């Protein structure tokens, strides 16, 4: 029980890394997600640029 | 036939003497025997269990 079950506590040990990660991967997803926007952004800047009067 | 009468009686306390004694030897003989049985069953307990410890694993 202390040692069959301490391999089942591994496990619980296992599913706690499991969510800890998964948190993590979720969030760096979410990061990429406004670290697009901001290159996407760039990108329309560069349009607006490539204009004359507004750049002016 | 007195004496002989007392003699086949002090036989039979004799025989009676013998059999409580060797009752008691039998007890004695048995308790041992009861503890290596008992190891027995606890190792096959034990492999039982161990059984299971690995399948739920």
């Amino acid at each position: 029980e202390k040692k069959e079950k301490q391999i089942e506590q591994q496990k619980k040990i296992q599913m706690s890394n499991l969510m800890n990660q998964a948190r993590l991967k979720v969030l760096r997803a979410r990061d990429d997600l406004i670290t697009d926007l901001l290159n996407e952004a760039k990108q329309r800047l560069s349009k607006v640029v490539k204009d004359t009067t507004r750049y002016q | 036939s007195q004496s002989q009468g007392i003699q086949q009686l002090l036989q039979a306390e004799k025989r009676a003497a013998e059999k409580v004694a060797d009752a008691r030897k039998r007890k004695a003989r048995r308790l041992k025997q009861a503890k290596e049985e008992a190891q027995m069953e606890v190792e096959q307990y034990r492999r039982e269990r161990e059984q299971e410890f690995q399948s739920k694993q």
